[PDB]
């Protein structure tokens, strides 16, 4: 058996790679999801700064009426 | 045999998610040119403000002045009338 | 061993499967969120223009 | 023969899988990058609106005080033009007797 033999060494071949594969994948997916939580932890602080930058534009727009009668008081 | 249905379905969620992901990149794009663009009035905006903090700033000013000159305008003639009346008082 | 080795692959692909259940979640919060803000960042500068246009028309008011 | 041709299709798919998930691998760091990116793109949205924020909020305030010294010259003012009209009829009077 020489034939019978160079079967099973590629057979165990492609189970050295599915194996190596399986956790070349799983090292991906972590990284994904890491790589994922840090995304959305973001877009949180980055969404309560928007939200004082809105205030802002009602803070500011409310100041400018404001002036507009201080303005029209004096011709 | 029963690791051959975990392929048909692990596979079919990848491409639910990278479908998705998809439309999530065309949205963060979007996200750039509503930012960028804001970020030209952020800028437009704090020099339409700042060119009117010195219209305001000098608006002060020039106002505040006229209140030291109408306090002086009101001295010298607070004392002229004192003076054309120690005239009055002597003869 | 292919009997441990066949066992093990088959036991860390579980959580191939499972992390893949996280994403497929984490996808769709993000992605709404996003479309909230969007939506917000529209608001802002419909508020803004309205915002450029009465300090220009009062600034032009100072001369 | 037959369980040969089954890890070949098995494996044949684990590296369909392998190189889908790098896919989405890059799609998520393709998006920790693009968001923390604009990242520094809205602390200037920030900084530039705080600011601008706090323009306004002085440039109102001094629109305040610059309506206050107006009645206050105005009074001071006209009560000069009091002591203008009385000024001058103190010195008619002195045309009015010789």
């Amino acid at each position: 058996r020489n034939e019978l033999e160079e079967m099973q060494r590629r057979a165990d071949q492609l189970a050295d790679e599915s194996l190596e594969s399986t956790r070349r994948m799983l090292q991906l997916v972590e990284e994904s999801k890491d790589a994922g939580i840090r995304t959305l932890v973001m877009l949180d602080e980055q969404g309560e700064q928007l939200d004082r930058v809105e205030e802002g534009m009602n803070h500011i727009n409310q100041d400018m009426k404001e002036a507009e009668k201080n303005l029209k008081d004096l011709g | 045999g029963s690791h051959m249905r975990r392929l048909q379905q692990t596979q079919a969620q990848v491409d639910e998610v990278v479908d998705i992901m998809r439309v999530n990149v065309d949205k963060v794009l979007e996200r750039d040119q509503k930012l960028s663009e804001l970020d030209d009035r952020a800028d437009a905006l704090q020099a339409g403000a700042s060119q009117f903090e010195t219209s305001a700033a000098k608006l002060k000013r020039k106002y505040w002045w006229k209140n030291l000159k109408m306090m002086i305008i009101l001295g010298v003639i607070c004392a002229i009338i004192l003076i054309i009346i120690i005239v009055y008082f002597s003869t | 061993s292919h009997m441990a080795r066949e066992n093990e692959m088959d036991e860390n692909l579980e959580q191939v499967s499972g992390i893949i259940g996280n994403l497929r979640h984490m996808a769709l919060d993000m992605g709404n969120e996003i479309d909230t803000q969007n939506r917000q960042i529209d608001r802002i500068m419909e508020k803004a223009d309205s915002n450029k246009t009465r300090i220009d028309e009062a600034n032009q008011r100072a001369t | 023969k037959q369980a040969l041709s089954e890890i070949e299709t098995r494996h044949s798919e684990i590296i369909k899988l392998e190189n889908s998930i790098r896919e989405l691998h890059d799609m998520f760091m393709d998006m920790a990058m693009l968001v923390e990116s604009q990242g520094e793109m809205i602390d200037r949205i920030e900084y530039n609106v705080e600011h601008a924020v706090d323009y306004v909020e002085r440039a109102v305030s001094d629109t305040k005080k610059a309506v206050k010294y107006q009645s206050k010259a105005r009074r001071k003012k006209i009560m000069i033009i009091i002591c203008c009209v009385i000024l001058g009829i103190i010195i008619a009077s002195t045309i009015g007797g010789i």
